[PDB]
RNA sequence: GUCUAACGUCUAUGCGAGUGUUUGGGUGUAAAACCCGUACGCGUAAUGAAAGUGAACGAAGGUGGGGGCCCAUUAGGGUGCACCAUCGACCGAUCCUGAUGUGUUCGGAUGGAUUUGAGUAAGAGCAUAGCUGUUGGGACCCGAAAGAUGGUGAACUAUGCCUG
RNA sequence: GGCGAAAGACUAAUCGAACCAUCUAGUAGCUGGUUCCUGCCGAAGUUUCCCUCAGGAUAGCAGAAGCUCGUAUCAGUUUUAU
RNA sequence: UUGCUUAAUUGAACGUGGACAAUUGAAUGAAGAGCUUUUAGUGGGCCAUUUUUGGUAAGCAGAACUGGCGAUGCGGGAUGA
RNA sequence: CCUAAGGGGGACUCAUGGAGAACAGAAAUCUCCAGUAGAACAAAAGGGUAAAAGUCCCCUUGAUUUUGAUUUUCAGUGUGAAUACAAACCAUGAAAGUGUGGCCUAUCGAUCCUUUAGUCCCUCGGAAUUUGAGGCUAGAGGUGCCAGAAAAGUUACCACAGGGAUAACUGGCUUGUGGCAGUCAAGCGUUCAUAGCGACAUUGCUUUUUGAUUCUUCGAUGUCGGCUCUUCCUAUCAUACCGAAGCAGAAUUCGGUAAGCGUUGGAUUGUUCACCCACUAAUAGGGAACGUGAGCUGGGUUUAGACCGUCGUGAGACAGGUUAGUUU
RNA sequence: GGUUGCGGCCAUAUCUAGCAGAAAGCACCGUUCCCCGUUCGAUCAACCGUAGUUAAGCUGCUAAGAGCAAUACCGAGUAGUGUAGUGGGAGACCAUACGCGAAACUAUUGUGCUGCAAUCU
């Protein structure tokens, strides 16, 4: 007999961290959540109402409605050969605020900063980021560092 | 009788001649299952909102 | 196959010039067991761009037969001779994907005088592919 | 039996329906025949019309009151109205109803 | 050998020739396939690639939908340009007096036009006013309201209308449409 | 299952329409009248030749029935429905649990 | 792998809010060609089980795009059909409210509702033809073991009888 | 139906239901076959339902017709952040 | 702007107006992107590397990813899907 | 399965250990300390839970009403189940709040028909009244083969369409099993591991067993055995030449090169196999489509006739016994 | 800086054993008419701040403490793993090549930080 039923496979998926089970602390529920907004799902396994599925457990997505204590996040699931958009119906213990906004975010104002500012001082500056490069050329100091001279060694038995 | 139960070979290569595309994306995204309460409102405040722009340009003509 | 796809190398014995970051480092880590690949010399990119120099002019293959050509097509870039296009590929110049993206991938013969006994092992270790270096080089002359 | 996005069709044709079909090849055989024969009945009572005057009837449901069509024969107060006998006007080319 | 990135030998898709036999529908082509070669008007090379399109392509236009277009600010005079038929509506209360060039007129559409003190001219006699197509303002009629598209992505809660000969009570109303009759879709 | 013969659920008939108190009863099926149209058509088809025309089902596979709950307004005396679960037993107004008590 | 009846898509054609002469009538150089019209079919209104009711707040709506056209002068602005996404408005069904009134049980104004329709929102259809696809037909061609109706056999043979 | 000292025997070389003609071109998810050339594109044996397991429907894979547009913004890939 | 929300002049969503101009905010590629209708065949599969289950094992039976054969000739493995 | 084992609130803290208290003891009841859950939460298991979700107490019926959206299975159809809201009406608590059944993951059911409830609304079509009937919305009666026919056997008298998509021979892979052989050497062998043997282990070989599988053959490869005849293998029974011995002789046993050469006559049995009698130098074991049926024979098996026993109500069944049964 | 009330992160904050703690605060502490709850004013309820105490709670410090946290020329570029070859090996398995790269172990260091309001030797 197969079995597949909502939670099943979810045996430490669902679980929670070790050493901290229990009551949630409150800035979950302090947090606000505002339609637009990247939010992380991962599933609480002490709060039963409102579980997202399975599937739904390490998927990042966008809020697109608020309700008393539970928001809905658009997720594409991909069926086929195909998206299909999800909306899944979520109590904000199973929702944490996406940490990529706020470094994308950031890199918007500094970008605005300096280029406001080479304005200011009449120059260009230039904001594209880059891929690390190869480095460049160097010179090696031998004082202190004169190198040491390594050869494989012979083989051993240690037990 | 007896034959193959199950095998998912060969289905992402199907996946893959013609799909495995992101849908496309739209300024207005639809509305469906936001909450009615909000949507009632959204109503009467954007029909008022259309209401002080169409008296603004009628009087800019 | 993606990965080669993406390098523009979609035939056997077509090659390809690479500006080394780190994301196109990586990409040719995952195309390393069917390339060989290396660091080239001056004489070798002019030889290359000389014989077996083609642009991609609406989407056509056409010879670099006159320097108007490259002009036409790559002056907004400052470029207005085959020297141009040469200097801004060997000292990788601030219009290096531009230029190099106009160049059709290069369409060598096999080499004369042969691969190693065994192509498709790594360069170290007696065969071809992976990173030969300087002798990238060698393996230019013989196939263009 | 049932495949793709189509109409449900009803076509009866489960009976011996082959044995069943008449194709009308007389078509213009037939009115030409039809032409002829009234030809003959014309010139067989000439003067006399080939055709009873008919009366003028309203036409019976909610659908067609609007319109007004030729009736089987004048009822037989408007045969009385006009001082003909029925016996007397069926022999002078005119039609009698006497269920109007 | 290649590892194509592509399909190869794939036509264009797109008509390049009307599928019509019509000698001089293929005249007035020929008109604007010198011009849409020679004249760097974005106008005629729209014309050229219209004059292609199939007749569901090509929707009447009626007449009172140019009053509307006449409408707009600024195009009392613009001259209209229908790829097609323009036909009649008998729900106008007026019509101005304009300039409408057309493939066909209807009977009630070339009157009405006319006795409104308009013209009703063939394209061949707008390329000779407005060789480049300049103050022009093309019409096309509506795609979607014709009859098929009612059927096109027909499915469970789609909203498209089954494809179906009979109409009433009788006919696809019990299962699958009626929370009563086991399930609604 | 031990279900009280009262119960304070809403009422929708018109003149209440808030939770009144209701009498509880379990549904009847009531007798088949020999009138009703599939009656008056099965007895015809039955007619005649052809023997037994519409099919009779042996296959049975439950073992227990959904109890019906018949709530009667004590106000307006609309009636209302209310399917419970399967129950092999059933009672209404039974003994209510006493929790403490020795065997 | 055919023909036919009825159909889906696409395309060509005629006319177009209409369309289809051919049931029939006229006519004829006679199954042709030419001509005629009342009706009728489909379309022009939907929705509800039904009684029934029945489509403009507005320039027949707003927003973000949108080819083309207009003014410009890189850019920018105006106008923006078809079409896309979105939010509204209107008609039918459902639920709620229930004005003046009244055969006091009828009437249903007004204002609403995460409801619902194969609808409106300046018509698009009708007709002929072709390929392809669908269903019924013998149905791409050949093929059962069987079932039914009506008839012909006891010159072989089985059994009775008659005469040898 | 007959007939059977009984074998399902015999009933015109026909018998666990004769022969003749018709219904009848009986039906067949099973066999077999299926007729000229060249050019371009080019699969599936997988999903779900089915007295479904040698079969269908359904989605997918494929062709054809195109239509709206003309670099708009996409990717069986990398980098960075998370 | 609102009939929702706040003790509120607080917020929510959608807006008017203004500022930030081509290094408009990583790489590489792009015989361009998007969209629609309709229909065929198919719905027995098998093999190789690797992960892997039952089994003493099997040229056995069953799954995972990819690539293949089937549907494919050509050079090599004498011969061989 | 549950009127609570549902809902709300409140109070308390569980398994277990130590130290103590008349009868009283390992287990009765009481006390303190310790006690991260080592318990309890209907039922499988997993997750979850400590001023609680567990234990106890109080009050209750949200296990209620209208319909929409969503998640899982998914075709993004149905069913089941679940989630978050909208609009009501309620329960509980000081309140914030919570409650749309069971802490979460299983616990279930279309069209047609019937029955009940709701609206007391629409229709019975020439017009009314009242019965009756028919409609609209929600449940129930059920399909467990659970997307849902109404269904007992036999055929050894048999038929048809097919299938090597699939069994009964040979052949092919495998070699568990069967058979044969090694290595290590604790023991046996009066002493003495290895003259001859050899446990516990362990490595193999073979295809004369039986399994395992289903690749070939179902538009047919004649299925047992015997007779006849040829050939091949060696893991050698005899015969030749030799080495070893717990080889005095005689006999015997172990081994090498060795298949050149032979390996029988009979009673019973269809037999293969078996078992006896007897001769013999010896009466070894095998292969060749389990060699060999257009070579035979046809005793067995395996059509139809028939008998018995057991089984079956019966038609009939038996891989049980018996007899007769076309070898082109 | 201490202290109280409400907290955020939730052991660098916990556990065990000692020792210390000014001021204020907190606490133990006194009483039972009243509201309230118990077998028991022990808990809970109410009253007094009066009669007493830092003994306890609490706070801080001590401990080659247990536990916890952080760091690393610690272990270890080890185990494992993505990719490659007509590499080795009868096989079991192994080496090499281009990449990614643990856990345990060991050593060292640390033992709450902090927001709003109020208050104090
Ligand atoms: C004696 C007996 O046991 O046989 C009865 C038969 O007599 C009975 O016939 C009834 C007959 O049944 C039918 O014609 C079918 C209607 C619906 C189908 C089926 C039978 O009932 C189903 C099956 C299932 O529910 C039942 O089974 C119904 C039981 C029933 C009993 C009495 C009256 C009505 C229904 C679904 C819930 C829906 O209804 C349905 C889809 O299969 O309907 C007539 C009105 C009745 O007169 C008639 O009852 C009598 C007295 O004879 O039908 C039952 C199914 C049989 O079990
Ligand atoms: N009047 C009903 C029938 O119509 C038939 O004719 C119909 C067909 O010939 C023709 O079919 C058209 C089709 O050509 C066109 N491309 C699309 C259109 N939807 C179809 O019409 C279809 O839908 C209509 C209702 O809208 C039906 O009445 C019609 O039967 C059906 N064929 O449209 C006609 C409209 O009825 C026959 N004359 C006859 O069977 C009968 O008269
Ligand atoms: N530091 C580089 C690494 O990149 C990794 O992933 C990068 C890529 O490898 C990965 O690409 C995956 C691709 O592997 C997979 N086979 C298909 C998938 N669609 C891609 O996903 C990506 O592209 C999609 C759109 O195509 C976007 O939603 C998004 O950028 C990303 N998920 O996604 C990232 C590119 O955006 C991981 N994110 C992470 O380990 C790390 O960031
Ligand atoms: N444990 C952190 C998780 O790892 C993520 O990504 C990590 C891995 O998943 C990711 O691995 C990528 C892989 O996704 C991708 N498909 C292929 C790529 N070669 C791998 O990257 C690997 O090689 C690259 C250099 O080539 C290194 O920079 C990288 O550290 C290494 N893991 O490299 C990352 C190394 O940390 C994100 N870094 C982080 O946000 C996330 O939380
Ligand atoms: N209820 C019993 C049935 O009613 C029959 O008669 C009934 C019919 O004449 C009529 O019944 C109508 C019916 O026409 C119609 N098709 C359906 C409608 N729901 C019925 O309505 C009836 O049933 C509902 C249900 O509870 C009641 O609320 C209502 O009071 C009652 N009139 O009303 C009568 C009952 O009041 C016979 N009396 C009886 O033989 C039959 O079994
Ligand atoms: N030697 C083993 C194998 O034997 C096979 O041949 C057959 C025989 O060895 C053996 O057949 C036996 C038979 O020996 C015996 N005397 C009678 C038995 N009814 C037969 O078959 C029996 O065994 C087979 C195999 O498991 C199964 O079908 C079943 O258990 C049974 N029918 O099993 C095989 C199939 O029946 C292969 N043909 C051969 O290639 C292979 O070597
Ligand atoms: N041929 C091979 C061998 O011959 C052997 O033969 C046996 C005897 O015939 C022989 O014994 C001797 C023989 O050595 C010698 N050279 C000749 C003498 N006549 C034999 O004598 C033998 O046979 C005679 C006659 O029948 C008897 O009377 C006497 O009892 C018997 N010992 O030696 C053996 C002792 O029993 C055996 N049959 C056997 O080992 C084997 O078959
Ligand atoms: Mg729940
Ligand atoms: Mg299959
Ligand atoms: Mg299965
Ligand atoms: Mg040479
Ligand atoms: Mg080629
Ligand atoms: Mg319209
Ligand atoms: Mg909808
Ligand atoms: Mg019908
Ligand atoms: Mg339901
Ligand atoms: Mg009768
Ligand atoms: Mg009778
Ligand atoms: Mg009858
Ligand atoms: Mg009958
Ligand atoms: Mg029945
Ligand atoms: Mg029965
Ligand atoms: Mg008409
Ligand atoms: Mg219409
Ligand atoms: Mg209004
Ligand atoms: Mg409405
Ligand atoms: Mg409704
Ligand atoms: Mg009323
Ligand atoms: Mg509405
Ligand atoms: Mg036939
Ligand atoms: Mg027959
Ligand atoms: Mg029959
Ligand atoms: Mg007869
Ligand atoms: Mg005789
Ligand atoms: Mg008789
Ligand atoms: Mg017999
Ligand atoms: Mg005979
Ligand atoms: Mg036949
Ligand atoms: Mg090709
Ligand atoms: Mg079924
Ligand atoms: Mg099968
Ligand atoms: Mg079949
Ligand atoms: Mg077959
Ligand atoms: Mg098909
Ligand atoms: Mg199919
Ligand atoms: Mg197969
Ligand atoms: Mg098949
Ligand atoms: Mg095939
Ligand atoms: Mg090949
Ligand atoms: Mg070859
Ligand atoms: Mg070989
Ligand atoms: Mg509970
Ligand atoms: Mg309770
Ligand atoms: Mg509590
Ligand atoms: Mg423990
Ligand atoms: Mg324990
Ligand atoms: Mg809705
Ligand atoms: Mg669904
Ligand atoms: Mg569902
Ligand atoms: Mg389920
Ligand atoms: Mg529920
Ligand atoms: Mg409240
Ligand atoms: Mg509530
Ligand atoms: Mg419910
Ligand atoms: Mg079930
Ligand atoms: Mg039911
Ligand atoms: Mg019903
Ligand atoms: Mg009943
Ligand atoms: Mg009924
Ligand atoms: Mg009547
Ligand atoms: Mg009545
Ligand atoms: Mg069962
Ligand atoms: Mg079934
Ligand atoms: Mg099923
Ligand atoms: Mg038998
Ligand atoms: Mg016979
Ligand atoms: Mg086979
Ligand atoms: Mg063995
Ligand atoms: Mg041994
Ligand atoms: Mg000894
Ligand atoms: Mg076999
Ligand atoms: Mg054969
Ligand atoms: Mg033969
Ligand atoms: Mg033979
Ligand atoms: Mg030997
Ligand atoms: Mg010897
Ligand atoms: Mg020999
Ligand atoms: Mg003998
Ligand atoms: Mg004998
Ligand atoms: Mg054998
Ligand atoms: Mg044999
Ligand atoms: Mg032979
Ligand atoms: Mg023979
Ligand atoms: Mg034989
Ligand atoms: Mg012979
Ligand atoms: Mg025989
Ligand atoms: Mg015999
Ligand atoms: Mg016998
Ligand atoms: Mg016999
Ligand atoms: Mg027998
Ligand atoms: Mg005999
Ligand atoms: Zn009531």
């Amino acid at each position: 007999g197969k079995s597949r039923g909502y939670r099943s496979g979810t045996r430490y998926a669902f679980q929670r961290d070790f050493k901290k089970h229990g009551a949630i602390p409150l800035s979950t529920y302090l947090k606000v959540y505002k339609v637009g907004d990247i939010v992380d799902i991962k599933a609480n396994g002490s709060i039963q109402k409102g579980m997202p599925h399975k599937y739904y457990h390490g998927k990042t997505g966008i809020v697109y409605n608020v309700t008393k204590s539970s928001v809905g996040v658009i997720i594409n699931k991909v069926v086929g050969n195909r998206y299909i958009e999800k909306r899944v119906n979520l109590r904000v213990e199973h929702v944490k605020h996406s940490a990529c906004r706020q470094e994308f975010l950031n890199r918007v104002k500094s970008n605005a900063a300096k280029k406001r500012e080479a304005k200011a001082n009449g120059e260009t500056v230039y904001l594209k980021r880059q891929a690390a490069k190869p480095r460049g050329s160097r010179i090696i100091s031998t004082e202190g560092n004169i190198p040491q001279t390594l050869a494989p060694v012979a083989y051993e038995t240690f037990i | 009788a007896k034959s193959k139960n199950h095998t998912a070979h060969n289905q992402t290569r199907k996946a893959h001649r013609n799909g495995i595309k992101k849908p496309k994306t739209y300024k207005y995204p639809s509305l469906k299952g936001v909450d009615a309460k909000f949507k009632r409102n959204h109503r009467y405040a954007l029909h008022g909102t259309a209401k002080a722009l169409a008296k603004a340009r009628a009087e800019k003509s | 196959r993606k990965v080669l796809q993406l390098l523009r190398l979609t035939q056997i014995n077509a090659g390809v010039f690479v500006r080394l970051t780190k994301a196109t480092s990586e990409l040719i880590k995952l195309a390393e067991p069917y390339v060989a690949y290396g660091y080239p010399s001056l004489s070798t990119i002019r030889q290359l761009v000389y014989k077996r120099g083609f642009g991609k002019v609406n989407k056509q293959r056409i010879a670099l037969s006159d320097n108007a050509i490259i002009e036409a097509n790559l002056g907004k870039f400052n470029i207005l001779s085959i020297e141009d296009l040469i200097h801004e590929i060997y000292t990788v110049g601030p219009n290096f994907k531009q230029v190099s993206n106009f160049l059709w991938p290069f369409k060598l013969s096999n080499p004369n005088g042969g691969f190693r006994a065994r192509k498709f092992q790594h360069f170290i270790q007696g065969g071809d592919t992976g990173n030969r270096e300087q002798f990238i080089n060698a393996l230019v002359k013989q196939m263009n | 039996a049932i495949s793709k996005n189509l109409p449900l069709l009803n076509n009866h044709f489960r009976k011996h329906w082959q044995e069943r079909v008449r194709v009308h090849f007389d078509q213009a055989g037939k009115k030409a025949s039809r032409r002829q024969s009234r030809l003959r009945k014309a010139a067989k009572i000439a003067p006399r019309p080939i055709d009873a005057l008919r009366p003028v009837v309203r036409a019976p449901t909610v659908k067609y009151n609007r319109k007004v069509r030729a009736g089987r024969g004048f009822t037989l107060a408007e045969l009385k109205a006009v001082g003909i006998a029925p016996k007397y006007a069926r022999t002078i080319g005119i039609s009698v109803d006497h269920r109007r | 050998g290649r590892d194509h990135t592509s399909k190869q030998h794939v036509r264009s898709g797109h008509r390049t020739a009307p599928k019509s036999d019509n000698v001089y529908l293929q005249l007035l082509v020929k008109l604007y396939s010198f011009l849409a070669r020679r004249t760097d008007a974005p106008f005629n090379k729209v014309i050229l690639k219209s004059l292609f399109l199939s007749k569901i392509n090509r929707p009447p236009v009626s007449v009172s939908r140019i009053s509307r277009a006449l409408k707009q600010k600024g195009a009392a005079e613009k001259t209209i340009v229908v790829v097609g038929t323009v036909t009649d509506d008998n729900r106008l209360l007026e019509f101005p007096k304009a300039t409408i060039a057309a493939l066909r007129f209807t009977a009630g559409a070339k009157d009405r036009i006319l006795k409104n003190g308009g013209e009703a001219i063939t394209l061949d006699q707008l390329a000779l006013r407005a060789p480049k197509g300049q103050n022009t303002l093309i019409v096309r009629g509506p795609r979607n309201s014709r009859e098929a598209v009612r059927h096109f992505g027909f499915g469970p809660h789609k909203g498209k209308a089954p494809r179906i000969l009979s109409k009433g009570r009788k006919f696809e109303r019990a299962r699958g449409r009626r929370r009563s009759r086991g399930f609604k879709v | 299952v031990n279900v009280p013969k009262t119960r304070k659920t809403y009422c929708k008939g018109k003149e209440c329409r808030k939770h009144t108190q209701h009498k509880v009863t379990q549904y009847k099926a009531g007798k088949a009248s020999l009138f009703a149209q599939g009656k008056r058509r099965y007895d015809r088809k039955q007619s005649g030749y052809g023997g037994q025309t519409k099919q009779i089902f042996h296959k049975k596979a439950k073992t227990t029935k959904k109890v019906v709950l018949r709530l009667e307004c004590v106000v307006c005396k609309t009636k209302a429905q209310l399917p419970l679960k399967r129950c092999k037993h059933f009672e209404l107004g039974g003994d209510k649990k006493q929790k403490g008590q020795a065997l």
